[PDB]
């Protein structure tokens, strides 16, 4: 069945960047959109960006447009995202998302990843 | 919202339930009836940005349509083999021609 | 507001949509969601322009609309009717472009016999 | 109707053709007729 | 369609050279 | 239908001649004298010649997953390079051919008659 | 009725009647010159 | 932006009731929120989208309600696969926002 | 097997069909028997006169008496506009007028020469 | 109809510029 498989918890040291993979499975991977999507304060869920997997284009929530970058591995059907200069705020539990191509069904997230737990010390 | 564009008696029609408004392109002239436009002959190739308010159904709502026609009578159907002999003879012409005022002088 | 722009260049119909700059823009043709992976190659979507080659008049005519990513299809104002007639090599010229065409052409030829009738003086 | 004109425009297509071609064996033997004069 | 129009304005460019030409024999002989 | 599946949808807005075949299978395989001219374009199901101009003249068979489609022939004398000979059109040809080839004559006798 | 091709039909002729045109004064002036 | 926000953020139910979730958005989101399942450990699904639509593969247990800014999501005879964190994202205008939760 | 023989000249249109060197002839375009009773049916040909573009244009069938239209082999899509005094011009007829026009006026350049020559 | 008006004055104007040329030049001798 559909799924998306996530990298390893990857413990960071400040001030550095680590990639965080998601790799598809049981599907078209260029059909849909995939999003980023992050788990801090505990429990607090925010939306960090979504990448048309298909064209590389990339939207970004105003507040982590410095924060990450997005790329897409169209051959292994892997999405990719750079942390860059991850610092003490930065550690948290990270899920990609996945959600239709288009604008009328991009805004629900209907399979998600299992989340890759950075830590930043 | 989309405003209706109807092609009758070979000439296209703008139709929207309230009073169309031009904002660019063919004038068109109105119709006994109000809220209806004829652009001219559908041959004609209308091109105009048109707006219209919405209907109790969708009070307040504004909508352009930019309709865009291209049905060219004035077509020409190129082909590269002719268009490229006349031209190389065209030149070959002028050639011979500057020679002999050249043969004069 | 800024009017669509539509470019016809033989087969290929290109149209593309200007007033949203900053995002990644989205097409909708009839209704029904057209531009990314699908069956049909002939159309493609790359930054602001959809290119629509074989253009076939009974069916890829209607109304398009463009739409950023991000909003939603049905809260669109800004419609393109295109129907058009397009065939290959086919051109527009009215009366005065060959004329124009015609006159130029004895004005070089002209100009050629008279540069070469000083030149020999 | 336009047929008509359709056929009358591909006669004077090949009309002009044929005329070409004898103004074109014509040039051909003046310029003969010059270089031997010249 | 480009009518018969067309052809009638290259002719029309023939004329006027072979007018050109006329009238100025015309003015070259006597005048 | 007795294996005739191949149906010619004409008249479009745009001058053309589009052949269908009627059957909705993947690599429909037309066959051109016998043998096959092209398997199916994928998603595709008909073929298009062309437009109606270009007159297009032959056997043309057509196969989907199951046996061969009864060919159906096509015959197409859309006449494009077709004068009319009449009274007016022959008598001008050969009063252009009479003037033509009388001035070129003229410019030969002179051309002869100086040298 | 489609206006495209003969629109080119139209369009030829008037390309072949500035070729010969232009043969035309190409004989002449050749001629002129062996004249003088 | 819109920010949403839920009403409490853990309640107290047995098993076998009948029990709502609220939901609120700073501005209408026309009817565009979408609730998820956090299971305890870590997956988390989508259970509805739109107002009320269900997807597909999730219990019908599961039902949605509400419109312009307070939702609610009525879900039915709480089993005990049923304990998770539950919460609505809005899908109105660019950023998607999600709330606080809701631990049952 | 063998396709159909098709001959126009002008207006007047003629068909007929190989398949059957022998036999019974009935004609029918567009799935209606045409032929018989000026359009009329030939021993072996179908005679068409005043051939329309509009009025007779489509498929043609060609089978034997008391038989179904499928029972014919291949239907024949016939379509053209028609004018009097009409043909249509081969590769080999432009190139047969080219040929006449450049040898008769080649000959008749030469023989003034001469001609003035003297 | 007016293609075969053109075409006979293409014929009729080019025979008399053709003699008009060559008549001017008579006289220039
Ligand atoms: C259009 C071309 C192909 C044929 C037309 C014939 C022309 C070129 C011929 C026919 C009559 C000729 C002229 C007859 C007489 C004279 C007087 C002589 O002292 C100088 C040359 C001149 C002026 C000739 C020039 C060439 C001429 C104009
Ligand atoms: C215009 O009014 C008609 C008649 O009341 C109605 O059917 C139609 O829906 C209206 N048009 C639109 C675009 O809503
Ligand atoms: C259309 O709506 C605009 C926007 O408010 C308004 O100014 C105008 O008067 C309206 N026209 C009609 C005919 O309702």
């Amino acid at each position: 069945e559909v799924q998306l498989q996530q990298s390893g918890p990857e413990l960071v040291k400040p001030g550095a960047s680590m990639k965080i993979s998601c790799k598809a499975s049981g599907y078209s991977f260029t059909g849909y959109t995939m999003n980023w999507v992050k788990q801090s304060h505990g429990k607090n869920l925010e939306w960090m960006g979504l990448i048309n997997p298909y064209k590389g284009v990339s939207t970004y929530n105003q507040k982590f447009k410095d924060k990450a970058t997005l790329t897409v591995d169209k051959s292994s059907s892997t999405a990719y995202m750079e942390l860059l200069s991850l610092t003490s705020e930065d550690s948290a539990v990270y899920y990609c998302a996945r959600s239709g191509y288009y604008g009328d069904s991009d805004w629900y997230f209907d399979v998600w990843g299992q989340g890759t737990t950075l830590t930043v010390f | 919202f989309k405003i209706p564009i109807e092609e009758l008696e070979d000439r296209v029609f703008v139709n929207c339930n309230t009073s169309i408004t031009w904002v660019e392109g063919t004038v068109g002239t109105l119709l006994s009836d109000i809220t209806r436009l004829d652009l001219g002959k559908r041959i004609l190739d209308p091109r105009g940005i048109y707006r219209c308010n919405g209907t109790d159904i969708y009070k307040d709502k504004e909508s352009t349509v930019q309709v865009h026609y291209r049905m060219c009578q004035s077509c020409v159907e190129l082909d590269p083999a002719t268009v490229a002999g006349i031209i190389v003879t065209d030149v070959i012409a002028t050639l011979l021609l500057a020679l002999g005022v050249f043969c004069f002088a | 507001q800024t009017p669509y722009k539509v470019s016809i260049s033989g087969t290929t119909v290109i149209l593309t949509c200007p007033q949203y700059p900053g995002s990644e823009i989205l097409w909708q043709h009839n209704d029904k969601n057209i531009g990314g992976d699908e069956d049909d190659k002939n159309i493609g979507s790359d930054e602001d322009h959809l290119s629509l080659k074989e253009f076939s008049e009974l069916e890829q005519s209607g109304y398009y609309v463009c739409y950023p990513r991000g909003s939603k299809p049905e809260d669109a104002n800004f419609y393109l009717y295109l129907r058009a007639r397009v065939c290959e090599n086919c051109m527009e010229m009215d009366v005065m472009s060959v004329a124009t065409i015609v006159i130029v052409d004895i004005c070089i030829t002209g100009g050629l016999l008279l540069l070469v009738y000083y030149w020999s003086k | 109707d336009t047929l008509l004109l359709q056929l009358t425009n591909t006669s004077a297509y090949y009309m002009y053709l044929l005329l070409l071609l004898k103004s074109v064996v014509y040039f051909a033997i003046i310029t003969c007729c010059l270089l031997r004069r010249t | 369609l480009l009518d018969p129009k067309l052809c009638y304005l290259l002719d029309g460019i023939l004329f006027i050279y072979g007018v050109i030409l006329t009238a100025l024999f015309l003015r070259v002989k006597f005048s | 239908k007795g294996n005739h599946l191949v149906k010619v949808y004409d008249y479009q807005e745009d001058g053309s001649v589009l052949l269908t075949c009627d059957a909705e299978a993947k690599n429909i395989t037309w066959f051109k004298d016998g043998k096959m001219i092209g398997f199916l374009t994928e998603d595709k199901k008909k073929w298009n010649l062309g437009s109606n101009a270009k007159d297009p003249r032959g056997m043309y068979q057509c196969k989907g997953s199951q046996n061969k489609s009864k060919p159906l022939q096509v015959y197409y004398r859309m006449c494009q390079n077709c004068i009319e000979l009449n009274a007016a059109t022959i008598s001008g040809f050969l009063f252009a051919e009479i003037v033509s080839i009388f001035v070129l004559a003229v410019g030969v006798y002179f051309i002869a008659g100086q040298d | 009725v489609h206006t495209e091709k003969v629109n080119m039909m139209s369009l030829t002729v008037l390309g072949l009647r500035m070729l010969f045109a232009k043969t035309v004064a190409v004989n002449f002036l050749l001629t002129a010159k062996l004249f003088f | 932006d819109i920010q949403m926000t839920q009403t409490t953020s853990s309640l107290s139910a047995s098993l076998g009731d009948r029990v709502t979730i609220s939901c609120r958005a700073s501005q209408d989101i026309r009817n565009y929120l979408n609730w998820y399942q956090q299971k305890p450990d870590g997956t988390v699904k989508l259970l509805i989208y739109y107002t009320s639509r269900l997807h597909s593969g999730v219990p019908s247990k599961f039902s949605g309600s509400g419109s312009g800014t307070d939702y609610s999501l009525t879900i039915s005879n709480l089993e005990q696969e049923d304990i998770a964190t539950y919460f609505c994202q809005q899908g109105n205008t660019l950023p998607w926002t999600f709330a606080g939760g809701t631990k049952l």
